[PDB]
């Protein structure tokens, strides 16, 4: 009842570069691609004390992970609420991971055949080819995620540091550059994130509220300032817009200074209201 | 008279993982130990015609009969259903040794835990069972 | 690795009433003690992902729970560091209960025999027999624990609400009226306690802050009230000692007005110090 109606991502303990995919019925492992291909909701069953673990497939809407009894075969099949389409979500505490158990068969357990690229059901044992990372989907998409960050009233402007001395950020026409481009860290501790200017190596986008609503970035090495960490939140049914609010403060959003779209208009903090100058999108870099 | 392809008799019980490792009772479970030269490291092979199976006694015990309990270990009890074994001959003198009766649907077969090839005061289980090439469900029975 | 370290004790969620329980390295299932003999060590081993469960018995210090393999047996023995020792803690989301499974065996975990009252081992099921409840000791000892509160300046007098219509707080002299005891609850969504008067059926300890440090009892159907919620900290190396600070402020401790001991002396919230007078015993009602 935590993880309820959760929609994660989830990928291999043995390689975490490899991701669950699912297409026409058929589940196997596969890099990030970070979209619904690799989008699972989580649906429990109190009753059962188990989860349906369905793909957020856009064609195929009640696709369930399934286990083919009696072979030891995974797929995705139409959502009966079987037996064989539960499973126990089991976290290995300490280690951050998760054993996936079949409720129907829980002496079964999913296992990672990273050479085939696909799943299977197996008996305990102490590897991690039977862990899992399990996680929010957009914790999983953002971090350490190398992009550019444009505001929705010019998808043709970016934000960016001005250069690797003036750490003052402003909005300006996109032009490749190292200053126009950030890597999303998430902070497991503080459950928020930080932008990394890739102009620099320990420069983060920063709240500097002893100035009013000026952001620029700043040192890292600054341990515990929470000005320094921010919390992304998607804007409703979009795929890459957000707001963007400061841990210190969260009524502080990341605003565009009145709106305007002309080079070198400020970035800075503001009170939210959730209007077009306080919403973000947040792209790989052409 | 023989009706199958392993003769009624006499067996040491061993893992595939070790040669000098041999199956015997240890308090309620089965394990498997070194070579004792005793009767507790016998077991008594018969055929059961009616049901195709295999009923497997201890020479020390002979009342006693390799069994499974609901806890998913192999055990030694009286004769009853679920002491009836149907073997997979996968080599010259080597089984996997499946339960006559579906498990939860499933066949399940004497499954033994190794830990790299080691499998010193490991109890012997029942799991499930879906091919002939798992190591830990492999098992040698020598006529001696 | 959030448990590293902590001193917990287990119980079953078959019977909720029944904790692991140690003597001369034997466990059994035994009802609840509010004592050593119930109370275990987590340590965590970080390349094994798994954790020695050892005993908080004073007279052997070195014993830990043991899978005597190949038996069915658990015991507790010395630690030699070994296999058998070793065990993995899967927590069972949404049932918020634990797995605990074999390290020299992963394929089998603890089953309680609550009609035998001892553990053995199991493979992997759906029953609640292989399911249990490990929680941090105070919080095991203190929730739904009915008590009288007592300063360490006078055992002799305890904290009390006047009456059942005066719901103002005071000290007074020991007389075992339920004006007297305590029922204390923890709310886990909170992590903090509260403390319900057993004269009431729905009233509860809270700081009014509206007048000043003033402290009384009022009802608990005022829903979001930080203030009628506490942290109950134990003082280093006591049986029964501790300090009793407010959620809204932390730095707001339970305080005996003055020090003063008569029958009437005030109970208030004052800042931190941590002196004789924001100590308290917690005790049974004997
Ligand atoms: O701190 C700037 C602030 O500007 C607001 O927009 C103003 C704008 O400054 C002004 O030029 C215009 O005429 O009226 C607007 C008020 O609605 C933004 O609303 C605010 O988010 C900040 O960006
Ligand atoms: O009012 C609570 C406050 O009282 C202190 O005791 C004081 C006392 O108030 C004062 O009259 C006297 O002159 O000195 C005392 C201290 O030595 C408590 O010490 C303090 O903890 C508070 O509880």
């Amino acid at each position: 009842n935590s993880l309820n109606d959760k929609i994660v991502t989830i990928s291999c303990k043995a390689d975490t570069n490899l991701f669950f995919y699912q297409v026409a019925g058929n589940v196997s492992l596969f890099q990030q691609t970070r979209n619904y291909l690799e989008r699972w909701r989580l649906i429990y069953d109190s009753n059962k004390a188990a989860y349906k673990i369905k793909s957020m497939d856009i064609h195929n809407t009640n696709l369930v992970l399934t286990w083919n009894a009696p072979t030891h075969n995974i797929s995705t099949q139409q959502d009966s609420n079987a037996d064989n389409q539960y499973w126990l979500l089991l976290k290995d505490i300490g280690n951050n991971s998760f054993i996936i158990a079949s409720y129907k068969n829980p002496n079964l357990v999913l296992y990672a055949d990273t050479v085939a690229r696909n799943l299977k059901l197996s008996t305990l044992n102490n590897s991690n080819y039977i862990k899992f990372i399990i996680e929010d989907y957009i914790i999983s998409d953002l971090n350490n995620f190398t992009c550019k960050i444009s505001p929705i009233l010019d998808l043709n402007k970016v934000v960016q540091q001005v250069d690797v001395t003036n750490l003052n950020v402003n909005l300006y026409t996109w032009d490749y550059g190292r200053n126009q481009k950030w890597t999303i860290r998430y902070n497991e501790e503080k459950a928020a994130y930080q932008f990394f200017n890739t102009i620099l190596s320990n420069g983060v986008l920063t709240w500097i509220f002893s100035n009013g609503n000026t952001v620029r970035v700043s040192s890292s090495n600054d341990q515990n300032n929470d000005a320094q960490y921010w919390l992304i939140n998607p804007v409703s049914d979009t795929d890459e817009t957000y707001t963007i609010t400061n841990l210190r403060d969260t009524t502080k959003a990341l605003d565009l200074y009145g709106g305007q779209t002309a080079n070198g208009t400020a970035i800075q903090v503001f009170n939210y209201h959730g209007d077009d100058n306080q919403k973000w999108n947040i792209r790989n870099p052409p | 008279v023989e009706r199958t392809f392993l003769p009624n008799g006499n067996y040491n019980i061993k893992s595939i993982f070790s040669g000098s490792l041999y199956l015997n009772p240890v308090s309620k479970s089965l394990t498997f130990s070194n070579e004792s030269s005793a009767n507790n490291q016998k077991w008594n092979v018969e055929y059961m015609a009616e049901n195709r199976c295999f009923k497997i006694s201890n020479v020390a015990e002979p009342n006693k009969y390799l069994s499974y309990d609901n806890f998913g270990f192999i055990s030694l009890d009286s004769l009853s259903n679920r002491c009836y074994w149907f073997p997979i001959k996968i080599a010259v003198n080597t089984y996997i040794m499946l339960s006559l009766n579906k498990v939860n649907e499933l066949d399940y077969a004497w499954d033994i835990y190794d830990t790299n090839e080691n499998i010193l005061s490991q109890p012997l289980l029942l799991l499930p069972n879906f091919d002939i090439y798992n190591s830990n469900q492999m098992f040698k029975l020598e006529k001696i």
